[PDB]
């Protein structure tokens, strides 16, 4: 299923729940909306729709910060966690969907107080929650009785999401059969980005050598790599839509191919070195 | 598991990224972890039957309007987004992305959504609207634009408080099935 965090603050309002947290488990493929709305109703049933708000802030609730006129539910989506030693004993979608007792999500934070910010500034918390009992439960929800975070600092963050992608595409490669839409989703977002910064947003951010030096050469290094990577991988699922394309899309792949190939020139200027 | 390619246009600054993002990554607007990539994808329970949902999220800019068709081929159904308390969005519904996308896309089922409904009841959003002599956009006028352009579906939605924003995707799926 899908699993929620759910987290009540209402000191004039809840009783056993107040205070508490729990990962609720919704119904396959269930939307932050469908519980959110459910929870709100339900509640606002007890207290009276006036009086129940939800708490959108993914952050840990501090009290002081609430209205005690307002019981508050705080919603947040969770998937299932799991560590790398975990992942290779665990085998089929059925054991990522059975006994487990973690869950993880992701909060936007900057240094300076201010929650998003470009890609030199922007930082990402992974807070790991525990529950007391294994999932399938008996109940809906069960209890969170621990939590652990730790935090990507920007260039962390341009690893991390830089890394992914390479594996992303890659993946897309190399599948038996391609499904040809969501090749070009990813191939497209990947060398024509033209709404968000950009995968050069990083290179120019971290990479550059006209940049004071802020980060560790190591990591300079390995973000390097990565970037080699994701070119490479570009051109892979380049050309892999070149065989699938039909007539009508010969047009919109050169087109694609001119951007990678611009992005390639740029990146290759920051690099020093002549990328593919 | 069944592939849609799903096309949204409209103005800059309407809210498409965000409602996109939001939508997708199962966050509140104000929780979204940034991305640098365009182009989103979900699956969605539709009817019973999960199906995978493509989200192209093209820019609307004029510096824009000589390439972004080159993203039309083999689009199953498009969303063309304007924005509630945005009259001047509104009209390039009419006067831009509607002959747009049939200058290309004849026969492609095309879904009008009116975003960031929250703020057309906002004071403020009210108050500077009234400012430039404008108001915002209300639903019988989003339904007879509906009407004009031959929009199979008229749709109203809000990234921060959700409301609605299930129902752009499920229809958006629905007029493809």
């Amino acid at each position: 299923g899908r699993y929620y965090r759910v987290a009540f603050y209402g000191q004039g309002f809840f009783e056993e729940e107040e205070g508490k947290e729990y990962i609720y488990k919704e119904p396959k493929l269930t939307g932050l909306s469908e519980i959110s709305q459910r929870l709100l109703k339900l509640y606002a049933d007890k207290f009276g729709a006036d009086n129940v708000k939800i708490i959108q802030d993914s952050n840990k609730v501090n009290p002081k910060d609430l209205d005690p006129k307002y019981a508050y539910i705080q919603v947040t989506y969770v998937t299932p966690f799991f560590e790398e030693k975990e992942i290779e004993d665990r085998k089929t979608d059925f054991e990522m969907h059975h006994n487990i007792n973690r869950f993880v999500f992701e909060t936007p934070f900057t240094l300076s107080g201010k929650k998003h910010g470009g890609v030199a500034e922007q930082c990402k918390r992974r807070t790991v929650l525990t529950t007391s009992h294994l999932f399938p439960y008996v109940k809906k929800r069960i209890q969170v009785i621990s939590q652990s975070s730790t935090e990507l600092n920007p260039i962390e963050v341009a690893i991390d999401e830089m890394s992914r992608k390479v594996s992303e595409l890659n993946q897309l490669c190399t599948t038996e059969e391609v499904d040809m839409i969501r090749l070009q989703l990813k191939l497209q977002g990947s060398v024509s980005v033209k709404v968000n910064a950009g995968p050069m947003a990083y290179a120019r951010a971290f990479l550059e050598e006209t940049n004071a030096k802020k980060y560790p050469d190591n990591q300079v290094k390995l973000l390097k790599e990565i970037f080699r990577q994701f070119a490479d991988a570009c051109g892979q699922a380049l050309d892999v839509n070149e065989r699938l394309i039909k007539e009508d899309q010969l047009e919109y792949q050169e087109e694609l191919r001119s951007h990678y190939k611009d992005m390639l020139s740029e990146l290759s200027a920051i690099m020093n070195e002549q990328i593919t | 598991m069944q592939a849609i390619k799903c096309v949204v246009v409209g103005d800059g600054a309407v809210g498409k990224t965000c409602l996109l993002i939001s939508y997708t990554t199962n966050a509140f607007p104000g929780e979204y972890i940034p991305t640098v990539f365009d182009n989103y994808s979900a699956n969605v329970m539709v009817d019973g039957k999960p199906v995978n949902l493509g989200l192209w999220d093209t820019a609307g800019q004029e510096d824009y309007d000589r390439l972004r068709p080159l993203s039309y081929p083999q689009t199953d159904v498009f969303l063309i987004c304007f924005s509630l308390v945005s009259p001047a969005s509104f009209e390039n519904v009419r006067a831009k992305w509607y002959p747009e996308v049939r200058h290309h896309c004849p026969n492609t089922p095309i879904i009008l959504v009116g975003t960031k409904l929250d703020l057309r009841d906002d004071k403020d959003t009210i108050e500077k609207l009234k400012e430039k002599k404008l108001t915002p956009i209300t639903y019988p006028q989003g339904l007879a634009m509906a009407k004009e352009i031959g929009a199979v579906k008229y749709l109203e939605c809000s990234a921060l408080t959700q409301r609605g924003l299930k129902t752009v995707f499920d229809e958006a799926i629905r007029a493809v099935l």
